[PDB]
């Protein structure tokens, strides 16, 4: 509570529980009520029941992500999407960046993805970073890392190099090392293949 | 095995030498165990190793597989595990696995592809994942390679006893009995102690 907070926010789920019974109190006390609410708690219960998750869960989710952003110096989460040429992914990202949900990072050959973004008429993603795995500065550093963790699980330097050029492994490694805060994949590939490098 | 038996914690295991120009290789178990466990392969390695030490050589042990450091389900996992156990029992030795045979014997290959490995300078002790592989290897090398092969020598038993390969030649027997003599003398001494 303060100079920047004088009232509840519009979509506050608590408005109903505190206002409806006090209004009830005023109605009964003023004699304009024709049936009294006696069980105040059973009523508060009934009131909680009316605004369940099917109506508000995602609302609160997005609100919470925004508040998280505010408390973090305004920084948005870097979420990498390795299937940068996937039309469903791009279409989602239009909405997602419009409503400020994350900082998307796309993976692939820059020309192909820019052609795709133009083909689909999504003007909101012209700012989004696009990286080709082999051409990233930390690439070789990443391959080293993979090597060191999987050298006795069938992966040597050659193989590490080969894999890290795969957008899935690259996304995974970025997240691992903190060069991204999270990743979303599997839009155009079966789940096992998408989840395995993770 | 019924009369004399194994010594404490030992495992009966056949062992051969391949006498090359720069080195000798020890192959085990070439005769007894169909499909030894990780735990058994480790013990076999230990027995081979102490024999190599008797001849004043540093044992360097590789657990052979069809795989290179994959540890995949099956023989890779068994040999990788065997190497781990061996290393715990004899922490001073170079013991490594899972690896293929050329990776094992050839230090250049080892350095080029798998420098992380703790096996350096090539292995002189090769322990096999199953009886098919060991028995066939030593017999093939003996026939078509151009190197003397001696053995098998029965390892793991309390007293001195060795079983010839029935395909042996007379010089084969001559060599085998030499090493049985060596063993016989060693055990007598130790006992007499």
């Amino acid at each position: 509570f303060g100079r920047d907070y004088l009232i509840p926010k519009p979509f506050d789920t608590r408005v109903l529980l505190w206002v409806a019974p006090e209004v009830a109190k005023a109605a009964m006390k003023s004699g304009v009520a024709t049936r009294a609410i006696e069980d105040w708690d059973q009523y508060r219960e009934s009131l909680e029941a009316l605004q369940g998750p099917s109506k508000v869960f995602i609302r609160s989710a997005i609100n919470r992500v925004h508040q998280n952003s505010a408390a973090n110096g305004g920084e948005l989460p870097r979420i990498v999407f390795p299937e940068g040429t996937s039309t469903k992914v791009l279409k989602a990202l239009a909405t997602l960046v419009e409503e400020k949900i994350c900082q998307p990072i796309l993976l692939g050959y820059p020309e192909r993805v820019k052609e795709k973004i133009k083909a689909l008429d999504i003007p909101l993603l012209n700012d989004v970073s696009i990286v080709h795995p082999s051409s990233h500065p930390k690439y070789f550093s990443f391959v080293e890392k993979l090597y060191s963790l999987r050298q006795r699980k069938g992966i040597n330097l050659g193989e590490a190099e080969r894999l890290m050029a795969d957008p899935n492994y690259f996304a995974a490694m970025m997240v691992n090392q903190g060069e991204a805060d999270g990743m979303v994949s599997g839009s155009s590939i079966n789940y096992a293949d998408a989840v395995r490098p993770i | 095995l019924q009369t004399i038996g194994v010594y404490k914690e030992g495992i009966p295991a056949g062992l051969n030498f391949v006498l090359l120009e720069d080195k000798f290789l020890v192959l085990a178990d070439t005769t007894v165990n169909l499909n030894p466990t990780a735990e058994q392969c480790a013990q076999i390695a230990l027995q081979a190793a102490k024999i190599v030490e008797y001849f004043g050589i540093e044992p360097r042990v590789a657990m052979l597989s069809y795989s290179n450091f994959s540890g995949a389900e099956g023989t890779p996992r068994k040999m990788k595990k065997a190497a781990e156990i061996a290393r715990s029992l004899r922490p001073d030795l170079m013991i490594e696995g899972d690896m293929q045979a050329d990776t094992a014997v050839n230090p250049e290959i080892m350095e080029r592809l798998f420098p992380f490995s703790g096996l350096k300078g090539g292995a002189n002790v090769l322990v096999f994942p199953n009886l098919e592989s060991s028995n066939i290897a030593y017999k093939l090398i003996q026939q078509i390679g151009k190197a003397e092969v001696i053995g098998p020598f029965l390892t793991g038993v309390r007293r001195s006893a060795n079983v010839l390969q029935r395909t042996t030649t007379v010089d084969g027997i001559v060599n085998s009995v030499v090493f049985t003599a060596l063993e016989a003398q060693y055990i007598k001494e130790v006992l007499k102690s």
